[PDB]
């Protein structure tokens, strides 16, 4: 390719979820995530490797339990929702809050049909995920993919 | 194959040939096997097509 | 008393000389063997069967014994339970620990009865945050990796499954084994005859 | 075909003030050899950052392109990149200015390298002194950069700096002053010319004297003690961070280049794969000329490729029996070469 | 006291550009400043001798471009590798602010991110360094796989292509700083050479 | 910019930042012009706070921090953690645990001298040894992530009445395979070092002790042994299962780095003889035919006996370690490691301490630097096999 | 020669920045909270930590210029930094830089 226009942002507000088949490297796919930054767009990628039923994490809201070691006995954070906070600490002039995952293959078919579900629902949010594979940098809609 | 099951691997391209080992989660056609053995237990993912269930 | 001085010269010069080119030659050879590098992302490695990678859970085989907080060097997993009052079960409410902090050290694994808290081949563990590593338990079983089932990946096995005489794990037959026999081969070889 | 003249006639065809005309081809060349000494930078630094890991059964840049073809452009685009930063207590005017002084004499020394007959800049009368001599003026911008800095550390390896290049100077003239013997002068087309069917085999301990004379000029690991890095760190360079340090990078390895070449035009020649070449006409003109550069780069590349190796083959000495060196090997056998080919041209003047 | 630790809500968002002839050479200007990362040999721990099986044969990271360099100046890259003590943290914070502005940190080892084992029980830890320097890439695990340590440098590759040209301002430093008077009578320094060369080495006293 | 030169000694700062592998430490080093009267050795860049933190801290709660004061080679001293404990109680050991252990711990001495070996040669000059060596040292990585998980460290393969795992299927002829690799190329880095020129004259005669001087100072190692003295742990003490094998204990004469190097090469030399010499032995064999010969008939025969074992009764984390105190030791790659264990009732010990040889032998830098020059240092730092991780207690 | 106390958003010093270099006097102390831009700083806030800083240095100190002690004080600056943050006068800056909590992760207060 060499060059590319804004056809991926075109592409992600058509569909509301794709799925990036880049190569091992981690060397061409940032440029795409810079591309929508240029638009409005506004990022945070949370490394689903970590995430948990992916209904706790980013609709309700949650209970972290810090790491004690013999001291501070346990005791919990309530950390709100990723998805309904971020959304809100927006700037004015924001089209939406896109989401990355570097690391999709770790998840499951379910959570895949979920996240991309989870865009029609809860307008301004878009889903990106780095399911890692192919030597030329190509996506498709997440709700294919899967069935 | 279901869970709880005793298992074992036929795939001579494996590192993991013919070991014994305990199916601990199912999901989307790779089963989790557990290889109770040694001092650690280890836990991998295999394919269906790559096991044969041992009584 | 002058001209020994000028041979002892020109002898340390040609001695000199040699022991340079003998290294030259030596690196002249290395160029010819292949690279033993290990390609990464497109020719991964195997881990053996005991490497330590990230730690497994399931929650339907707890207990909430407490030995993996009780045996972990710093009592890291953070185990949480209510104790229901049906007759005297412990019941788990929730159980993560912070990769950010565990050392694989496998004694929690070592010392859970269930063979429910296992160890996995995953050393692909990286975030661009440290309160993500934290996993839940619903984080924690998640399926490993399995490299070999990867399209875009040519596995390499490690030295010590590799056959007999073979040292590198680069150019191999599509049906090689570790070194000898299993015991139930050789059991069933020395019954039979 | 006299490209020269075709360029002028056809530009003196639409007018152009001849004299104008005259003065108009000179930055072609000019440039040309800027681009092939670039290109030879490149080239040198992928070559040692491959061969260096075929050494050692390594594989080198791969991800970069295809096969780290565009690993100095990342280098280079970065260094220009990066910040630079002036040190709190030194100078303004001197700091900025080492690395041009240690750079550019390198880059004037390439009016001299013919890579085919009436194929270069402005063949000299002086030539090759006229190297020895720009290259005597790298140590100025060395010590600027060791007096242009509160790093002790610093000054303390870049003196050091001007006591191998202010050694190996001697010897280095006395290997071409055995050449200037035989070929009637200095001139680098008069040096070459002499070979019509080598100096190598009339000149067997000269070319161990100027090869070695020209690998420590603070450039390779034989020596390369002012970048002496587990010594002490970069000696004069560790601070300068963004594209001066791609000057400094630069000079060494665009040295190196020069070096080589130069062994190439003294000792072997750019020409004349070995047969008496011109005993088998613009067409054959145009493939003399391909086939006189593709030996001279085929010569040039095996010596970049023996001095990268010997990088990877000899460790360093500390400076004493560095300096043993000259005064002691390079020196007294660099005179006792002189006064045999001296005396060889007395007796036996035919051959020389 | 409603949501702690909060996000502060920012205006006047960010101003980016949308030519393409700009954004192609922002692409070259991350590609480049990418493929040729230069790191520090930063050794204190079993994290650099998994950093120097790095460097080796069996895979090396000559490739993606890496050059193992010695100064800070030339560098790009602190992958912190060994556990940071209360004594050689200044000597860590001298070496990563004493550096270009455009520079990435790895944090490699469970000693130099919440100070793993040495994160209890501990009186000269320093329990992450995260406290320290702006850590852009964590990967787990004392002493890591080696090979993780790339997985962690893809990571921070596809951090680098998400950076923007006209965005350097998130770059530099703003310095709010202040002067106090005091009285805290200051003493010798102790921290010399003076080993053998001191008087009581050479001295049986009476 | 400029310094104002003055005639004095002249103070320079070697700091933390080494572009080395030696560790991190200081040398506040002062010089006459290019010479060195002497230098402060400003360690203490890496301490944690190990001696302290084994009070709160039972035995296989610790074990894992232990392989962290040697990082080149984490299992002299896993053994030392596992041998103080295991006296008091008097835990019998069988042969075939203490053979593995053997063995494993004889490997770790070999990694140890190839580690040494590389910065040793990358500091005095070229860095090709240094991707020959992990290039070669790779390969015992995978043989204990065969058998322990985890590579050079963090094993934690040995417990107290013993060793925790029984060997893999494949690993003895394997290990045999390596054993006979390894022979062909100590000599082929004889071929390309110990006789090149710009090699050898850089440490022809620097740095030097007299035997009765190198026992004041006590430089338990290969220090003490490559200056006149045949003294080593293994064979005086009658470690646990030697005296069975055959021995020839390196001793050079010179004290300089020659008479280290020399030392050193040979031992990792005669450390092989003893591996080869041990898989030959074994009660029990290779773990497959042991394994077979049990099933096959031994359910209760003598290949399932206390000495076929790997282990004896397991342990809980309650062990409890008695009263008494006693000091181990165990002769490392860097010399004697040692520990003065104590212990009043409980899991917790009372005064952990270690006796590392590294702490030991890194005091006499300077007399080593009495006058030689400011290049040479690192010939001198890297001879010792210095490891700052062992100095953290 | 200095005497420092560099943690992450405090760096303390003893000496005199005239314009960009530092000078030790041995009596100065500047400060630098906050250098790389972890949060976002108000007028008052900022304030606070600068009358802290006034009136713990002043306030309680008369022994000797260690670097024990200013790391001290830098200390408890950091731990006040942590009592501004989670009262929720100052907060974290959200710009597409690290974002990085070094402090701590968002909580509810139930
Ligand atoms: S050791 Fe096993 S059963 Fe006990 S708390 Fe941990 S996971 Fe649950
Ligand atoms: S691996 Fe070690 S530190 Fe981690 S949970 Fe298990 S026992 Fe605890
Ligand atoms: S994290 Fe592990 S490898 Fe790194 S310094 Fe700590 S103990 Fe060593």
């Amino acid at each position: 390719g060499l060059l590319a226009g804004y056809q991926f942002v075109k592409d992600l507000e058509s569909a509301g979820a794709l799925a990036l088949f880049v190569p091992p490297e981690g060397g061409f796919e940032g440029r795409y995530q810079r591309r929508l930054r240029s638009k409005g767009y506004t990022t945070l990628p949370m490394s689903a490797p970590g995430l948990g039923d992916l209904a706790a994490y980013l609709t309700q809201e949650h209970g972290i339990r810090p790491a004690h070691t013999g001291k501070e006995d346990i005791r919990v954070y309530f950390q709100p929702p990723l998805v309904t906070y971020h959304l809100e600490n927006l700037p004015p002039n924001a089209k939406g809050l896109v989401l990355w995952l570097i690391d999709g293959k770790r998840l499951s078919k379910q959570e895949f049909a979920y996240l991309a579900q989870l865009t029609q629902t809860l307008p301004k949010f878009k889903v990106v995920v780095e399911v890692g594979g192919d030597r030329v940098v190509r996506w498709e809609p997440l709700a294919d993919w899967v069935a | 194959i279901l869970p709880g099951m005793t298992v074992k691997v036929t795939n001579p391209n494996d590192t993991y040939y013919q070991f014994q080992g305990i199916v601990q989660r199912i999901t989307d056609g790779k089963v989790a096997v557990l290889f109770e053995g040694g001092n650690w237990d280890k836990l991998v993912t295999f394919q269906a097509s790559e096991l044969e269930p041992v009584v | 008393k002058f001209l020994n001085q000028i041979t002892n010269y020109a002898k340390e010069a040609v001695q000199s000389a040699k022991y340079i080119g003998q290294g030259l030659s030596v690196t002249f050879d290395h160029m010819r063997r292949r690279p033993i590098t290990v390609q990464y992302p497109y020719e991964k490695l195997i881990p053996s069967e005991r490497f330590r990678g990230r730690i497994h859970f399931e929650f339907d085989k707890c207990i909430a014994c407490e030995v993996c907080v009780r045996v972990c060097p710093i009592n890291l997993p953070v185990v949480d339970w209510v104790f229901n009052k049906e007759l005297k079960k412990k019941e788990l409410k929730h159980y993560s620990i912070d990769f950010g902090v565990c050392i694989f050290c496998a004694n929690c694994v070592e010392y859970c009865p269930t063979n429910c808290l296992s160890v996995t081949e995953e050393y692909e563990l990286a975030t661009y945050d440290r309160h993500e590593l934290n996993y839940d338990s619903v984080a924690m079983g998640r399926i490993p990796y399995k490299v070999t089932q990867d399209p875009m990946v040519t596995p390499i096995r490690e030295f010590a499954y590799l056959p007999a005489g073979v040292m590198s794990g680069h150019d191999l037959p599509a049906g090689a084994q570790r070194a000898g026999e299993r015991p139930e081969a050789i059991a069933n070889t020395a019954k039979s005859s | 075909i006299d490209l020269q003249g075709q360029f002028i006639s056809a530009l003196q065809s639409l007018g152009l003030s001849h004299d104008l005309a005259k003065l108009l081809w000179l930055p072609l060349p000019m440039l040309m050899m800027l681009i092939v000494a670039t290109v030879g930078v490149l080239v040198a630094v992928w070559l040692e950052r491959k061969i260096s890991a075929a050494v050692q059964q390594r594989i080198g840049p791969e991800y970069i392109g295809p096969l780290g073809i565009l690993a100095p452009l990342a280098d280079g685009l970065k260094l220009i990149f990066k910040e630079d930063v002036l040190p709190a207590n030194s100078d303004r005017w001197l700091f900025t200015l080492g690395p041009a002084v240690v750079v550019i004499p390198v880059f004037l020394s390439y009016i001299i390298v013919p890579f085919g007959q009436n194929l270069l800049i402005s063949n000299l009368a002086m030539g090759v002194f006229l190297w020895i001599a720009l290259s005597s003026i790298a140590p100025i911008g060395l010590l600027m950069a060791g007096y242009a800095s509160n790093n002790k550390y610093s000054l303390l390896g870049g003196l050091r700096a001007a006591a191998q290049s202010i050694s190996y100077e001697i010897p280095l003239a006395l290997a071409v002053l055995a050449v200037a013997m035989m070929s009637n002068g200095l001139g680098t087309v008069e040096i070459v010319e002499q070979q019509s069917q080598w100096n190598v085999w009339r000149q067997p301990i000269g070319f161990l004297v100027f090869w070695i004379a020209a690998l420590a000029e603070c450039e390779r690991l034989p020596f390369d003690l002012p970048e002496a890095e587990e010594e002490l760190v970069a000696g004069y360079q560790t601070e300068y961070a963004g594209m001066k340090f791609a000057l400094f990078y630069l000079g060494a390895y665009v040295n190196l280049v020069l070096s080589a070449l130069l062994v190439s035009v003294l000792y072997f020649g750019g020409w004349s794969f070995p047969i008496p070449l011109e005993t088998i006409n613009p067409f054959l003109q145009i493939a003399f000329a391909v086939l006189g550069i593709t030996m001279t780069l085929i010569k040039a590349y095996f010596f970049v490729f023996l001095a990268i190796l010997l990088r990877w083959t000899v460790p360093r000495v500390r400076i004493d029996q560095l300096l043993d060196l000259g005064w002691k090997f390079l020196l007294p056998v660099g005179l006792v070469n002189l006064l045999l080919t001296a005396g060889l041209k007395l007796a036996f003047p035919v051959a020389f | 006291p409603a949501i702690l630790n909060p996000i502060a809500r920012p205006e006047v968002p960010q101003e980016l550009a949308e030519n393409i002839i700009l954004t192609s050479l922002n692409d070259v200007y991350d590609w480049a400043r990418l493929s040729s990362l230069w790191p520090l040999m930063y050794g204190t721990a079993c994290c650099f001798i998994e950093f120097a099986a790095m460097i080796g044969s069996r895979f090396d990271f000559d490739r993606f471009g890496l050059v193992p360099r010695n100064s800070p100046r030339q560098a790009d890259l602190i992958i912190t590798s060994g556990t940071i003590t209360m004594k050689m943290a200044p000597a860590l914070v001298r070496l990563y602010e004493q550096m270009p502005s455009p520079k990435y940190v790895i944090a490699m080892g469970a000693c130099t991110i919440t100070g793993g084992m040495f994160s209890s029980d501990s009186y000269s830890a320093v329990r992450g360094v995260d406290k320290l320097i702006p850590v852009d890439v964590y990967l787990p695990g004392c002493p890591p796989r080696p090979e993780a340590i790339m997985d962690a440098i893809v990571k921070l590759r596809k951090k680098i292509a998400n950076e923007h040209i006209n965005e350097r301002g998130n770059l530099a430093q703003t310095h709010r700083l202040f002067t106090a008077k005091h009285k805290m009578k200051p003493v010798p320094p102790i921290l010399t050479g003076q080993y053998l060369n001191a008087p009581s080495r050479q001295a049986p006293p009476p | 910019p400029k310094i104002e030169t003055r005639t004095e000694p002249m103070v320079i700062n070697m700091g933390p930042h080494h572009p080395s592998m030696h560790g991190v430490l200081r040398l506040m080093v002062t010089l006459d012009g290019e010479d060195v009267i002497d230098c402060e050795p400003v360690i203490g860049y890496l301490h944690r706070g190990m001696e302290k933190i084994a009070e709160n801290r039972t035995n296989i709660m610790f074990i894992p921090y232990v392989s962290r004061w040697d990082y080149a080679a984490g299992m002299f001293n896993e053994a030392v953690t596992v041998n103080a404990p295991e006296k008091l109680a008097g835990i019998p050991v069988p042969k075939r645990a203490s053979y593995i252990r053997v063995i494993m711990l004889e490997l770790n001495r070999i990694a140890n001298h190839l580690l040494w070996l590389g910065p040793f040669l990358a500091d005095v000059g070229a860095q090709t040894p240094f991707f020959y060596i992990f290039r070669e040292r790779e390969y015992i990585y995978d043989l204990f992530e065969a058998a322990t998980g985890m590579r050079f460290i963090n094993n934690n393969y040995f417990r107290i009445g013993g060793v925790a795992a029984d060997l893999t299927y494949g690993w003895v002829t394997k290990c045999r395979d390596f054993c006979d690799y390894f022979l062909p190329k100590v000599d082929e880095y004889e071929r390309l070092i110990t006789n090149n020129p710009i090699f050898v004259r850089r440490l022809q005669g620097v740095g030097k002790i007299s035997r009765e001087e190198a026992i004041n100072w006590g430089l338990s190692g290969p220090m003490l042994r490559a200056s006149g003295v045949k003294w080593d742990l293994r064979k005086v003490d009658h470690y646990e299962c030697y005296d069975d094998f055959d021995w020839d204990v390196p001793v050079a004469t010179e004290g300089d780095c020659l008479a280290r190097y020399i030392v050193r090469i040979q031992e990792m030399r005669e450390s092989v003889k003893i591996i080869r010499q041990a898989l030959d032995g074994l009660p029990g064999g290779p773990y497959e035919n042991l394994e077979a010969k049990r099933m096959l008939e031994g359910a209760k025969s003598e290949w399932n006996g206390f000495d076929y074992q790997y282990i004896g009764k397991k342990l809980s984390p309650t062990f409890k370690i008695p009263k008494g105190e006693h000091y181990v030791r165990v002769e490392s790659g860097k010399g004697e490691l040692g520990i003065y264990l104590i212990g009043d009732d409980n899991v917790f010990p009372w005064r952990w301490k270690i006796r590392p040889p590294d702490f030991n032998n890194l005091q006499v830098l300077p007399q080593l630097l009495k006058g030689m020059k400011v290049a040479d240092i690192v010939a001198i730092l890297g001879s010792i096999d210095v490891i700052m991780g062992s100095v953290d207690r | 020669m200095l005497l420092k106390s560099t943690t992450r958003h405090v760096h303390i010093y003893a000496g005199h920045v005239v314009d960009g270099e530092v000078h030790p006097d041995t009596e100065t102390l500047t400060l630098n909270v906050d250098p790389d831009n972890e949060l976002e700083w108000n007028e008052a806030a900022l304030a606070k930590v600068e009358a802290k800083f006034r009136e713990l240095v002043a306030n309680a100190a008369g022994e000797d210029l260690t670097e024990y002690n200013l790391r001290r004080i830098g200390s408890d600056l950091e731990h006040f930094i942590r009592s501004l943050l989670m009262q929720g006068e100052i907060g974290y800056n959200l710009n597409s830089r690290v974002r990085n909590y070094s402090l701590g992760i968002p909580r509810v207060n139930h």
